[PDB]
C-alpha cells in the first residue's frame, strides 16, 4: 500500500495528467489485491467452504442431519410452542451437527 | 451415524467375498490393511468413513463390523495375511462341532442350534457397540450344506429377536436347471426361511455369474476365488449411498424404504456395465454419456438369470439405476427424460412407471479417470419361474425317496418331509398371486 502511495506521488512528481499510466499502476494493484483477497477469504476464513456449506444448510442439501433433526424434534414440535422448546431444539440442533458427522481436521 | 450394518458371512464364499470387500473399502477410504489412517490430510471430512461397516478403536485403527461363521480355511487365509488387524479374532467362529455338513441343510441348521449361545454372544457384542442399527446383510450360497443351513437358522432367530430392523441377504443361486438333484432339497428348505425372514434378497445366479467370469476375465485357471472378486465389486457399488451420505439425494435408508413394494416381491437381480479389472487387462474402454446411457438398458451382460434376462413379458416392480462418476448433468437429464418415456421395462395394468436412478461421483483417493460406470438393481415378477423349476426338481427327488432317514428322527418331517409339502402349497399360492398383480385385478372396485 505504502509503495502504492509512493507511486501515486511518483506520477504527481513529473505530472502531465497521464490517466492511462496512472490507471495501469492502479490496474496492476487491483489484480494483485483481488487475487490476495481471494487467498485471504478462501484460505483464512474458509469462503469456498462457506458457500458449499450454505448450499448444504439453506438449500438443505445435508440429508443426514435433517433426518436426525426431525427424529429428535418430532415429539416436541407436535406439542405447541413455548419458551423452553427453543432450548431443547437448540440442543437437538447441536446433536444433529454431531450426528451428521461434521468435524474439524484442518 | 448413517444407520449401522452388520454383515454375516456364512460358508466359503461369504468369507472369501468378505475379505475382498474389506480390501476394497480400505483402499477407497484411504486407510491401512490394519485400518490405520493415512498420516498427511487424506480425509478432512471430505468423506465420512463409514461407521456402518467400521468401528473405530481409539488407536484409530479401523476394524470391520462383521461376523464370520464357517470352518477354519477362509478365516486362516485372512489371518495369514496382513489383512489381520482389519479382522477380529472374536467375531470369527470356526466349527469344531460341525462334523461334516455333508451337503445337507438340516445338518447345518442343526449345528447352528447347538452353538446358538456362543454365536449369539458374537452377534450381541457387535449389536451392543451399535449406535442405531439400520440392519443386517447376510452373505452366503444356497445349495451348500453350510451356506444353506446355518444361514437359514440364524435368519429365523434374528427375525424373532429383533423385529424392528432390516434383514437383507445376498444369496448365490445355482441354475435354472440341475445336474445334481438334491440341490433342490437344500434350496427348498432354505427358501422358506429366505422368503419370509428376509425383507430383501439379492440373487446372484451362478450360471450367469460364471459367464461373466469366463468371458470377461478369460483365464483358464479360474475358480470361485477368482469369481468372488466380481461379486465384491458388485456388492461394494450397491453400498455407495451409505458410505457416502454427502450425496444429498442419495441416502440409503430412505432409498431402501421407497424402492421396496412390499417384501412379497423382493428377489432382486443386478446387472452392471462396464467392468473393472481384477484378474485381467485394465479398463481402457471409454465411451460416450449416450453410450453409457444405452448400455444400462441392456441386460446382455447377465450377472444374474432370475428369468429377467431370458424374457420380460410380465412387469418390473421396481428398477433402480446406480450411477458412479460425475459427467455432464444437463445431458444426464435430457437422456433420462427419453428413458422414462421410452419405457424399456414391461408393465402391469396399474404400474406403468416406477424406475429410479441415482447419481454419485467417484472418490479421488482412487486414480482419477473419466470413465463412467453403473449398476442396475431391479425387482421383477418373472422370478416365479425359478420357484416353478424348484417345484419340478422337488417333485423329482421326492419321487425317488432319496435319504429319508435323517429327516424321520425330526418331529417336523415324521411322515417323511412334511415341511417341503407345506412349502410346495405355500409357494404355489404366492406364484399365482404375483401373476394377478401384472393384470387388472390388482385394483378392483
Amino acid at each position: 500500500e505504502f509503495s502504492k502511495k509512493y507511486h501515486v506521488l511518483y506520477q504527481s512528481n513529473s505530472y502531465r495528467g497521464i490517466s492511462t499510466n496512472f490507471f495501469e499502476i492502479i490496474n496492476d494493484q487491483y489484480s494483485e489485491i483481488v487475487n490476495h483477497t481471494n487467498q485471504i477469504l478462501n484460505q483464512k476464513f474458509h469462503y469456498r467452504d462457506v458457500v458449499f456449506a450454505l448450499k448444504n444448510i439453506l438449500l438443505m442439501g445435508k440429508s443426514d442431519f435433517m433426518d436426525a433433526l426431525i427424529e429428535k424434534a418430532n415429539d416436541i414440535l407436535a406439542t405447541p410452542s413455548d419458551s423452553l422448546p427453543n432450548y431443547k431444539l437448540t440442543r437437538v440442533l447441536q446433536e444433529a451437527v454431531q450426528l451428521s458427522s461434521l468435524r474439524h481436521l484442518m | 451415524m448413517g444407520g449401522e450394518i452388520i454383515t454375516l458371512q456364512a460358508g466359503q464364499c461369504g468369507n472369501h467375498v468378505g475379505k475382498f470387500l474389506w480390501s476394497q473399502l480400505a483402499k477407497e477410504h484411504a486407510i491401512g490393511t490394519d485400518g490405520l489412517s493415512q498420516l498427511p490430510d487424506s480425509s478432512t471430512e471430505r468423506d465420512d468413513d463409514t461407521k456402518p461397516f467400521f468401528r473405530e478403536n481409539c488407536r484409530n485403527k479401523f476394524t470391520p463390523r462383521a461376523i464370520m461363521m464357517d470352518s477354519e480355511p477362509s478365516v486362516i487365509a485372512d489371518v495369514e495375511n496382513t489383512f489381520r488387524g482389519f479382522f477380529d479374532p472374536r467375531n470369527t467362529w470356526v466349527a469344531s462341532d460341525g462334523a461334516s455338513a455333508g451337503n445337507s441343510w438340516a445338518n447345518g441348521y442343526d449345528i447352528g442350534t447347538r452353538n446358538q449361545d456362543d454365536i449369539l454372544n458374537k452377534i450381541d457384542k457387535e449389536i451392543d457397540s451399535t449406535d442405531n442399527f439400520e440392519g443386517f446383510q447376510l452373505l452366503h450360497s444356497v445349495a451348500g450344506g453350510t451356506g444353506s443351513g446355518l444361514g437359514s437358522n440364524l435368519l429365523e432367530a434374528l427375525c424373532d429377536r429383533y423385529p424392528k430392523k432390516i434383514l437383507t441377504t445376498y444369496s448365490v443361486f445355482p441354475a435354472r436347471s440341475s445336474e445334481v438333484v438334491v440341490q433342490s432339497y437344500n434350496t427348498i428348505l432354505a427358501l422358506r426361511r429366505l422368503i419370509e425372514d428376509s425383507d430383501a434378497t439379492v440373487v446372484f445366479d451362478n450360471a450367469s455369474l460364471l459367464n461373466i467370469s469366463g468371458k470377461v476375465f478369460r483365464n483358464p485357471n479360474i475358480d470361485l476365488q477368482h469369481t468372488n472378486q466380481l461379486i465384491s465389486t458388485i456388492i461394494s457399488s450397491v453400498t455407495n449411498s451409505i458410505r457416502f451420505p454427502s450425496y444429498m439425494y442419495s441416502s440409503m435408508s430412505s432409498i431402501y424404504s421407497t424402492l421396496i413394494p412390499s417384501p412379497e416381491l423382493h428377489f432382486l437381480s443386478p446387472s452392471f456395465t462396464p467392468f473393472t479389472s481384477d484378474y485381467i487387462h485394465d479398463d481402457i474402454a471409454h465411451k460416450c454419456h449416450s453410450s453409457y446411457d444405452v448400455m444400462l438398458d441392456l441386460l446382455d451382460p447377465s450377472n444374474s438369470l432370475v428369468s429377467t434376462a431370458m424374457n420380460n413379458p410380465t412387469y418390473f416392480n421396481v428398477y433402480n439405476t446406480i450411477i458412479g462418476n460425475v459427467e455432464p448433468r444437463q445431458i444426464s437429464r435430457a437422456m433420462t427424460k427419453l428413458q422414462q418415456r421410452i419405457k424399456f421395462p414391461s408393465w402391469s395394468s396399474s404400474a406403468m412407471h416406477v424406475n429410479i436412478g441415482r447419481r454419485s461421483p467417484y472418490l479421488p483417493l482412487q486414480p482419477n479417470e473419466n470413465e463412467v460406470s453403473g449398476m442396475m438393481l431391479s425387482n421383477m415378477s418373472t422370478v416365479v419361474n425359478v420357484f416353478e423349476n424348484a417345484c419340478n426338481t422337488f417333485d423329482k427327488v421326492f419321487a425317488k425317496g432319496a435319504f429319508l432317514n435323517n429327516y424321520n428322527v425330526g418331529d417336523l418331517f415324521q411322515s417323511m418331509q412334511n415341511v417341503q409339502d407345506e412349502f410346495a402349497e405355500s409357494r404355489e399360492v404366492v406364484q399365482s398371486l404375483m401373476e394377478d398383480y401384472v393384470a387388472a385385478e390388482q385394483d378392483s372396485y
